[PDB]
């Protein structure tokens, strides 16, 4: 143990299931709080890491 | 017939007693239909949980609000057709199995968590002679225990 | 029975 | 250097009462030998009592039982271990028809606040029970626990006279909160327990009744299965039930005596005024003659399969769910 | 240096069994079988045997 | 017209809990087939019953 310094990297393992067609897209009608049903959900990466140790070609 | 809807919501809106002490307005919404259902059901569900019947006229729909309502049409044995058997009126009458006096009324409630709740109801003079039969029930927009 | 929106929301007495 | 050695203990008495069958019936087949928590009997075959801190009370059925003594005030029990944050109470409503007395279980995850060289020091958290009272919340019981554990650590409050009951209580926590590791103090609400302060003996029910005390135990929900026999039926005089031997000529009138004969279980289920056909028949409706007959078939030894002999047919069934009266009859003249 | 012996733990009767519920027929046992409960009435009261009573309470 | 039964009986050998006996009968199955149906002894709790 002299040097392994670093902030342990998380990464969104599980994740909503996209809402499927010909589902009805609700009424709310006064108050009440409510789920979610996710139309576009997108993972975008990126590095901020010391220097670039990934290299791609075409 | 917004004129009839428009009765029907003052009523709705009436002050009444809350159950904890407070006063609360008699009827209100607060649902989330999160399912295509038949139009019709989803038209008979609101118009059964704010007390009317949905009545379509043939030329509009209007609502008849479930109170004593003035006008009573009359019907005796002059009036009725009258069978060749001598029974102008058929009477008919509700199982004694098909009559409640218990109910669950399921409701969503915000202060445990947005999550369904049950309040049971039960009329005791009637449990105490004639058994105990218990039914359940889904109040259309409810978010109050004393809806 | 017209005495019925008495006897749920006034808890009003009537006889069976 | 560490903390201070141990302060904040106490430990949990779980008192329950088993309401099974029905009538006076027999009762455990062995005594104690035979109520096995968890599995593990509470007396094994020597009568060494294998399991410390453990009652077991047990009533049969008499119409003139005696209320089950060690439950002095049976009351119902939710539990909802839940924690508890700076600005987000509870609240319950508890809503019962019936209730006298009202109990929290409150407490904490561990009290522990660490300093420079080791020095780990007491914490002293402060909580409030409240009522909705007319308006708004007003203070019953504020509670602060002062000393260091390590693990959960519960103690209980109760009150009395609370309001007319489409109720509401509430728990809430006024430390400000656990920003650092140093100090912990999360607390939370294990359950609460509704009291009815009546002592209720259940005329005709044979119910068991077991405590434990969790510090002579091991935590898992006592889970209780006891070997019983059944009811108590007439079955006719001049049948010794032990040796299934009838005498001579059977002349009616039955005595009382537990036996498993099929037929006169059957007559039970059609004959007995409170729990069974009595209302809807009598002992007049039912060839008893020709179970007598029947009786005396079932009760005949065969072969067993084995290499023993066995009464022909027997009972050994524990009905629980209410099904149709004929379904029941039908099932029995079935077998 | 100096080992803390942090004293006894505490067991609390983690999970309860579910009481019966109105509606549901009370079971006849004829001859025999094993059984298992039917709880009508479950309740758990909590004390203390720590050093003393350094837990306040007011009203 | 079945040939050959599932009965079901509570045996207290295994701890009280569902046991199968199956009973068939050969002659019959040797030249219809092999009919199983199901079935529960009402009180029965040994294996001979």
């Amino acid at each position: 143990q002299t040097t392994d310094n670093g902030k342990q990297n998380t990464y969104f393992s599980s994740l909503d299931n996209m809402v499927a067609q010909g589902n009805v897209l609700p009424v709310l009608y006064g108050e009440m709080r409510v789920g979610s049903r996710v139309v576009s959900q997108e993972i975008s990466t990126a590095d901020e890491g010391d220097g670039g140790q990934v290299v791609v070609i075409g | 017939d917004k004129w009839a809807l428009y009765v029907i919501g003052q009523y709705c809106d009436q002050s009444v007693p809350d159950g904890f002490g407070g006063t609360e307005p008699r009827i209100t919404c607060n649902a989330y239909l999160t399912t295509q259902r038949k139009a019709w059901d989803v038209l008979s569900d609101f118009c059964s949980a704010m007390r009317c019947m949905p009545v379509w006229n043939g030329q509009t729909l209007t609502f008849v609000q479930d109170r004593p309502s003035d006008k009573t049409w009359t019907y005796n044995r002059s009036n009725v057709v009258m069978p060749d058997d001598g029974a102008p009126f058929r009477y008919s009458f509700s199982a004694l199995k098909d009559r409640h006096n218990a109910v669950e009324v399921n409701w969503i409630d915000p202060n445990n968590g947005w999550e369904t709740a049950t309040e049971l109801v039960e009329d005791t003079q009637a449990i105490a002679r004639y058994g105990r039969n218990v039914t359940k029930m889904d109040a259309f927009g409810c978010t109050s225990r004393g809806q | 029975v017209p005495e019925k929106e008495a006897i749920v929301d006034n808890g009003a007495h009537f006889d069976g | 250097p560490r903390e201070a050695k141990d302060n904040l203990k106490s430990t949990q008495l779980l008192s329950v009462i088993d309401a099974i069958s029905e009538g006076p019936i027999e009762g455990p087949v062995d005594g104690l030998k035979s109520v096995l928590l968890n599995s593990t009997p509470v007396l094994d075959t020597e009568g060494n009592t294998n399991i410390s801190g453990v009652t077991v009370v047990f009533r049969a059925g008499e119409q003139e039982q005696t209320p089950p003594e060690g439950f002095e005030s049976s009351g119902s029990e939710t539990v909802l271990g839940t924690e508890v944050k700076y600005d987000t109470p509870i609240t319950r409503t508890i809503t019962s028809a019936n209730i006298d007395r009202l109990r929290f279980t409150f407490g904490v995850q561990a009290l522990v606040e660490t300093t420079s060289k080791g020095d780990r020091n007491p914490s002293e958290v402060r909580l409030l029970v409240q009522i909705q009272r007319n308006g708004g919340w007003v203070t019953e019981k504020d509670i602060t626990i002062k000393g260091k554990t390590t693990s959960q650590y519960l103690a209980s409050v109760v009150m009395g006279n609370l309001p007319p009951r489409p109720f509401n209580i509430r728990m809430r926590r006024m430390t400000p909160d656990s920003t650092t590791d140093q100090l912990q103090n999360k607390t939370l609400w294990s359950s609460y327990t509704e009291i009815i302060d009546v002592k209720q003996c259940y005329p005709n029910t044979a119910l068991v009744g077991v405590q434990v005390d969790s510090e002579q135990f091991g935590s898992q929900q006592v889970s209780r299965n006891y070997h019983l026999r059944g009811r108590i039926l007439q079955v006719p005089s001049n049948y010794n039930p032990q040796t299934r031997q009838y005498s001579g000529i059977w002349d009616g009138t039955f005595k009382p005596a537990y036996s498993n004969n099929m037929a006169w279980c059957l007559w039970d289920m059609l004959t007995h005024p409170r729990y069974g056909m009595g209302k809807r028949l009598g002992a007049a409706d039912v060839d008893k003659w020709a179970l007598y007959v029947i009786g005396q078939y079932c009760d005949q030894s065969v072969p067993d399969g084995f290499g023993g002999t066995e009464p022909r047919i027997t009972c050994n069934a524990y009905l629980t769910t209410q099904r149709k009266a004929w379904d029941v009859l039908s099932d029995f003249c079935s077998a």
